[PDB]
RNA sequence: AGGGGAUCGAAGAUGAUCAGAUACCGUCGUAGUCUUAACCAUAAACUAUGCCGACUAGGGAUCGGGUGGUGUUUUUUUAAUGACCCACUCGGCACCUUACGAGAAAUCAAAGUCUUUGGGUUCUGGGGGGAGUAUGGUCGCAAGGCUGAAACUUAAAGGAAUUG
């Protein structure tokens, strides 16, 4: 059965911006999937999504731009502290210029970024670039 | 040699042993 | 996937099946089992000094050909009957 | 963009109504969904003359605008099409490979049929799929004169008419012409029809 | 023969077939 | 990318399919540009100035590459009605 | 048996293909001709070069050959490919019901019939 | 490694299968397996039609056909010559000839 | 005395092409090696192996000689080639024609805040050829090439100066290491970043334009 | 243990064959092959491919169910029904082409989505032998099964494919 609807989401972006579409249906939906697509958004390495709600946990569809190399999740939500953050984004950034972590923090879900700049740390739930 | 064969060198082998435990208490 | 489990509070499997593939592995059961102590014909030390028995010529393997002329020795501090190999040219004349 | 006269045409549309070009092939394939029209009963698809005009126009605006003309290349092996891509070949610049494609003849800068054209048209792919790998391998875009059930791998804008009409092919291949002449600019006063009529470009037996 | 050293046996033989034609090309200058 | 002081480094920026935005590698031997002609008045399409495709051999490998074209000069007004957003 | 070598096709093809209007078709007259406009080495290889030479223009005059062509042959070629015919109306349009539907869905005046 | 796709003939969601024995040497092999043959054949061959046909009485009745399902085990067949060996590319085709 | 075969040949010939980057910005097809023999002057080479290869004939054991090689200037630019002859020297000389068919660029760039004149990698990267995986990954500034002899030449040969590489399988087989490098090299290039998100207004295909000195003569 | 015992048939009796032939071949023939009640718990028990879940590529057949057809054939005047045809769909056993990818390769629509390394979870492996051996335990009427080393020894053993 499915663990993790953001893995299987991410699995189905994945595969289909290897293929080359230039969008996703991703069933089913979660407010971190959301906000996690929302991230994406803000840092211009998706398009546009529409939430498809019907009464049952719901639909996605996304419009990709290309651009988005690989996202990935990191199960399980690891505890990363303030200093270990560092040591997480040399693990599995390609670069330290480009690419984001993405930390589900008690301030919210952003990116590593953010979470340098508003001095609070969490669980490391995945990464884009 | 043939693993079947070998397999039952070793149990006769087994049961030799067997037999002279027995035998010498 | 990859067979390991990899839940948050899975440790406890991780280090059990780590203990079991470390006996798996040579050095480290060599090592724990202490065959140095129990089954070596040294008391797990580098060197240890012995007395002559015997003075043996064996043959070499093939596809070499040669007489390597050994000594028996007895090792004192265990009394294991061991065989040492003489260094080069003359020196098993040395050793009586 | 195209101005009021690179339309239909009607009196082209018998043309092409006539020649029996609507009708296609029994499979339809994922990449010729969209051409497909309807399905006939007794299992035959049409294919939309419409779109099949406009697919010649665009390979129109494609083919002409190569500044050398001849450096474009026709290749042909089916025997209901060398007529037609010699007749082409004539009009045009269009250096004919009618016949045998000689494998090494883009690469393999040794031998005596070694072209390195600028843009390829093939009469059939599925057929003629040799040179198709060949401008794979070295940079040639590719025009088809492709089927419903054609291999659509390896292929740029395509024309899904017959491939099984003589009559198709050839009048198709004539169409061609027409409008790369009319875009170049040999033949003027685009109402007037050409002199030159398609049962030229059709086969004979031998 | 060394298999797995031939490419400096032959950058030397290059090397002797080389002086060999110098000495043809001095001896024909010395003769002319 | 740049420099501290914006002098241009990366020797040639690659060039992008127009089809899925993917970088054209310079081994791709499968990637074609295309020149669409530019019509005016009655054809005579003026020599120099074309409208520009890139297509890339992973879309052209995958045969999907009649499918984008078709889509690209709708987009851009070569064709008017032969791609379909609604299958 | 009798077969002719590579040598032999080889040169004669070369030969008949750039030497055309000069050859002749008897044998006597074509190994003069490669007598003077072949520096061959042998004599029994002259008389094979003239005589597959000789085989294949009865072969050309007879028909066309795959193996060559010349500027002449393209003439005649093109000639007979542009010779036409008359044109393939039997009133309106033959039967048609479904592409009949697709021709006023589409929208032209066509005068056609049905199936 | 693995000679064949099919693990030799099709089993393909059974598991196990009730077997047949070889009609030249009587080797129990399976169903799946064992080439299966019909030889349909007359009791009335060639050489001796007319014979028969101007020695019987009932003119014209009729001529009786032998049937038999043969079954060959890959020994027999091969040695038989029922069965050839193939080239790689040659044993993916399944067409009779 | 060369003579070109090709339009691309014709064309650098004339001079009008000056640039192997419009040459790997139109991804031209390099079909010979004189076009970047004129084009890239100080291109040195560097013979990576000789290795013997035989065959098993029907009384004899014909042995070939294998040669890896390959060629760069001293920035951004490295070709491999491999040959298999009967005389090492023409193998060693083929290879150097294969390598010059075989050049393609890298992608040079920043561990960190970009300060004059990048010496490192652009992103993590990787080549598979053979179980043979070699990973670059970029370094800071100063720290040198960490390599196997054989891929820290290649990479010195690329003109890149801070590099960790990582490498798993069997990296015993020269020829395989050396092959993973050379596409791990392309995938360097062929990475897509936040720098190039913007768009271009495309190029213009010199070949099309220059066409009538590309045509037969 | 009891019943049944036709065929085939370990052991065996013979006749061949061979330098030898208590092997292959031929004749018989014990246990067994069948069954009732108890055991045994092993197989190349093999798809040599753990189970659950998602995505990624086309096609044509087939089994079971379902939907649509101013379709075909049947009664005795053509409706129902059944069977067949076409289109679609769900769930199966599979199959063909390609390689997008994967692999050391053979090959694989999974053995893919794995150095751009993390969906959940169980078991197993750590060069070849010694060895599935010795010992100890437990189950078994036994036959044996499950668990299971070490000393010592060796530089290979092996997988795939190519050329002879
Ligand atoms: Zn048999």
């Amino acid at each position: 059965t499915r663990s993790s609807v953001l893995a299987d989401a991410l699995n189905a972006i994945n595969n289909a911006e290897k293929t080359g579409k230039r969008q996703v249906l991703i069933r089913p939906s979660s407010k971190v999937i959301i906000k996690f697509l929302q991230v994406m958004q803000k840092h211009g390495y998706i398009g546009e999504f529409e939430y498809i709600d019907d009464h049952r946990s719901g639909k996605i569809v996304v419009q990709l731009n290309g651009r988005l190399n690989k996202c990935g999740v990191i199960s399980p939500r690891f505890n990363v502290k303030i200093g270990d953050i560092e040591k997480w984004t040399a693990n599995l950034l390609p670069a330290r210029q480009f690419g984001y972590v993405i930390l589900t923090t008690s301030a919210g879900i952003m990116d590593h970024e953010e979470a340098r700049r508003k001095h609070v740390s969490g669980k490391i739930l995945g990464f884009v670039y | 040699m043939r693993a079947k064969w070998r397999k039952k060198r070793t149990r006769r082998l087994k049961r030799k042993r067997r037999k002279v435990r027995a035998r010498s208490k | 996937g990859k067979g390991k489990p990899r839940g948050l509070n899975s440790a406890r499997k991780l280090r059990v099946h780590r203990r079991n593939n470390r006996w798996a592995e040579n050095n480290y059961k060599k090592r724990l089992l202490g065959t140095a102590f129990k089954s070596s014909p040294f008391g797990g030390s580098s060197h240890a000094k012995g007395i002559v028995l015997e003075k043996l010529g064996i043959e070499s393997k093939q596809p070499n050909s040669a007489i390597r002329k050994c000594v028996r020795v007895q090792l004192i501090k265990n009394g294991k009957k061991v065989t040492a190999f003489v260094p080069n040219d003359g020196c098993l004349n040395f050793v009586d | 963009s195209l101005p009021a006269t690179f339309d239909l045409t009607p009196e082209d549309a018998q043309l092409l109504l006539a020649a029996n070009t609507h009708l296609g092939a029994r499979n339809v394939q994922v990449h010729q969904e969209p051409y497909v029209f309807n399905a006939r009963p007794d299992g035959v698809h049409v294919i939309n003359v419409g779109k099949t005009w406009e697919k010649l126009v665009l390979a129109a605006r494609i083919i002409a605008a190569i500044p050398n003309p001849e450096d474009v290349v026709a290749i042909s092996s089916r025997t209901f099409g060398q007529r037609a891509v010699l007749k082409f070949a004539a009009h045009t610049g269009a250096t004919p490979i009618a016949g045998r494609f000689t494998p090494g003849s883009f690469t393999n800068y040794i031998t005596r049929s070694f072209k390195e054209p600028r843009l390829v048209i093939v009469t059939d792919p599925r057929s003629d799929a040799q040179a198709i790998k060949e401008a794979s391998y070295v940079n040639i875009p590719v025009i088809a004169l492709t089927d419903l059930d054609s291999p659509s791998e390896f292929v740029d804008v395509a024309i899904p008419c017959n491939n099984r009409g003589k009559h198709s092919i050839g009048l198709i291949w004539y169409l061609l012409a027409r409008e790369v002449l009319r875009l170049r600019g040999a033949l003027v006063d685009r109402t007037q029809p050409w002199s030159i009529m398609p049962d030229l470009y059709f086969y004979r037996d031998p | 023969g060394d298999d797995k050293k031939e490419l400096s046996a032959e950058k030397e033989a290059q090397a002797d077939a080389a002086a060999e034609i110098a000495e043809d090309a001095a001896e024909a200058e010395d003769a002319g | 990318m740049e420099n501290d002081k914006g002098q241009l480094v990366e020797l040639y920026v690659p060039r992008k399919c127009s089809a899925t935005n993917r970088i054209i590698k310079a081994d791709d031997h499968a990637s074609v540009q295309i020149n669409v002609a530019k019509v005016d008045e009655e054809g005579r399409a003026i020599p120099g100035e074309y409208v520009t495709y890139a297509l890339s051999g992973y879309v052209r490998s995958r045969g999907e590459s009649d499918d984008s074209l078709n889509r690209l000069a709708q987009n851009d007004g070569l064709l008017k009605n032969v791609w379909s957003y609604s299958r | 048996g009798r077969v002719r070598t590579k040598t032999v096709k080889r040169a004669s093809k070369a030969l008949i293909e750039r030497y055309y209007p000069k050859l002749t078709l008897d044998f006597q007259t074509n190994k003069r001709l490669c007598d003077e406009i072949a520096t061959i080495q042998s004599k029994r290889l002259r008389n094979k070069i003239a005589g597959y030479t000789t085989h294949l223009m009865k072969r050309i005059q007879k028909g066309p050959v795959r193996g060559i062509s010349f500027k002449l042959q393209e003439e005649e070629r093109e000639r007979k490919d542009q010779y036409v015919p008359e044109v393939s109306s039997n009133g309106v349009l033959n039967v048609d019901n479904q592409t009949s539907d697709l021709v006023k869905s589409l929208g032209l005046k066509l005068p056609l019939s049905v199936i | 490694p693995k000679k064949r796709a099919s693990n030799g003939r099709n089993k393909k969601g059974r598991g196990h299968v009730k077997p047949v024995r070889c009609v030249n040497c009587s080797k129990s092999i399976p169903k799946d397996k064992a080439i299966k043959r019909m030889a349909i054949r007359n009791i009335v061959e060639a050489a001796a039609v007319r014979d028969l046909s101007e020695a019987s009485v009932y003119p014209e009745y009729a001529l009786p056909k032998t049937y038999n399902k043969l079954h060959y085990c890959v020994s027999c067949a091969i040695h038989a010559r029922i069965v050839r060996v193939r080239s790689r590319e040659d044993r993916k085709n399944r067409a009779p000839p | 005395g060369w003579v070109p075969v090709t339009k691309l040949g014709r064309l650098v010939k004339a001079g009008k092409i000056t640039t192997i980057e419009e040459i790997f910005l139109h991804s031209l097809p390099v079909k010979e090696f004189q076009i970047i023999d004129t084009l890239l002057p100080g291109l040195q080479d560097e013979v990576m192996n000789i290795k013997p290869v035989q065959k098993q004939t029907r009384a004899g054991q014909r042995t070939r000689f294998k040669a890896v090689v390959v060629v760069g200037d001293s920035n951004g630019h490295v070709g491999l080639g491999i040959k298999t002859a009967k005389e090492v020297a023409g193998a060693i000389r083929a290879g150097i024609i294969i390598a010059k068919l075989s050049v393609i660029p890298i992608r040079r760039g920043y561990w960190g805040t970009n300060l004059g004149q990048p010496h490192s990698l652009a992103t993590k990267t990787t080549g598979k050829c053979g179980s043979v995986t070699v990973r670059l990954i970029p370094a800071p500034r100063g720290s040198g090439i960490v390599a196997s002899p054989a891929v820290k030449k290649l990479l010195q040969l690329a003109g890149v100066e801070d590099v960790y590489t990582q490498s798993n399988g069997k990296t015993r087989t020269l020829e395989n290491t050396l092959k993973a490098a050379f596409v791990a090299i392309g995938n360097t290039y062929g990475f897509l970043t936040p720098n190039l998100w913007a768009e271009q207004p495309l190029p213009v295909s010199p070949l099309d334009i220059y066409s009538d000195e590309a045509s037969a003569q």
